[PDB]
């Protein structure tokens, strides 16, 4: 069962698979390179499920590789920054790129990270919970510094196989 | 009458196996590309 | 003959297995090399 | 069928490796970085076999990964350069850990490349033959440059499993 994650540079996709997988989190930002992999069969909701975990690269160099993996894998997680509008923009290509090696058959999650700054925040809910229905996938906010919403995210992509 | 989902799954550690290799090389020419600009 | 494909599966395992290591020790000579840069 | 290449820096390994899997020769030397894999399908003795071939680094950054493979690899071609003193030396270094790895489960074949540069030689053929005996492993001088002993190489060792 294959997740890969997609989406702009610091966005917190390695963020958030730390969050999930080691329950910690880093402040110091390193830009993933090639595509890291983290696996862990979490049990998660009454039942056992195992999972493989693609963290892909935001850099520009490495995205040679990701379409890919996103042929290899069942799930996208597409992440954007609600502090950045640009990250959020382009959330509509990378879920173009997915559409294009699954189509339909494919489970897909909006992700709008970094919710812990509500102060500079620039993306509103409604302009994420529109977009999410208007290219019919999942939506769902959170915060890989404050644990919000981490394990609830994963939660519900389980819920959708 | 398992010995079926051998096969399926064998396919898939040598899918994931090319696709590593693929990283490999990519890797190693950016290592090689840095190494001339220093 | 669903034997030989165990001890194959493993042997395709470990392979995969030090692919990876040889990965992650090539990331970090890239970091390596962009902090000298 | 494993295969692994051991031995000191431009000795020849990649270029022996080149002349037996696609029967070409490059004067340009680029330094063999991580482990390279070759493969490839040769029919010998009525049998159609199957040759895995790991091309290590003679470079000194990239050697953590090598105990790990020789592990893994049934055989262990160790190389060195007649025209030079050192890398023939050094192939006491490259039995040793193979003798670690593996004890006596192992084929191992010494080899001094670079037999067209006869001129330069440094180290006699005897030297060569006696320290092989010594160490219990097979001997046999190549040219990689002119396709000296590069198939006679291959076809002893798929003789010895
Ligand atoms: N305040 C806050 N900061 C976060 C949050 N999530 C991630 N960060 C920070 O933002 C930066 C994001 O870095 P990464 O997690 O590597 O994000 P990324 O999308 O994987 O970037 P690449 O790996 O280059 O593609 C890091 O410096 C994090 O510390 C969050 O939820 N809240
Ligand atoms: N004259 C002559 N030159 C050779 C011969 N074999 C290799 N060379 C040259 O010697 C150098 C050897 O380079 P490599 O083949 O990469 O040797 P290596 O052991 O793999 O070195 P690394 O990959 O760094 O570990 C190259 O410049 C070759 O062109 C040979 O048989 N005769
Ligand atoms: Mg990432
Ligand atoms: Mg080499």
């Amino acid at each position: 069962f294959k997740l890969v994650f997609l989406g702009e540079q610091s966005v917190g996709k390695t963020s958030l698979i730390t969050r999930f997988m080691y329950d910690s989190f880093d402040n110091t930002y390193q830009a993933t390179i090639g595509i890291d992999f983290l696996s862990k069969t979490m049990y998660l909701e009454d039942r056992t499920v195992r999972l493989q975990l693609w963290d892909t690269a935001g850099l520009e160099r490495f995205r040679s590789l990701i379409p890919s993996y996103i042929r290899d894998s069942t799930v996208a997680v597409v992440v954007y920054d609600i502090t950045n509008v640009n990250s959020f923009q382009q959330t509509t290509k990378w879920i173009d790129d997915v559409r294009t090696e699954r189509g339909s058959d494919v489970i897909i999650m909006l992700v709008g990270n970094k919710t812990d700054l509500a102060d500079k925040r620039q993306v509103s809910i409604e302009e994420g919970e529109r977009k999410a229905k208007e290219l019919n996938v999942m939506f769902i906010e959170t915060s890989a510094k404050a644990g919000y919403n981490v394990k609830q995210l994963f939660r519900r992509v389980a819920a959708a196989l | 009458k398992s010995a079926d989902h051998l096969n399926g799954l064998l396919r898939e550690t040598e899918a994931t196996n090319a696709i590593l290799m693929e990283q490999i090389k990519l890797l190693k020419s950016e290592i090689r590309r840095l190494e001339r600009n220093q």
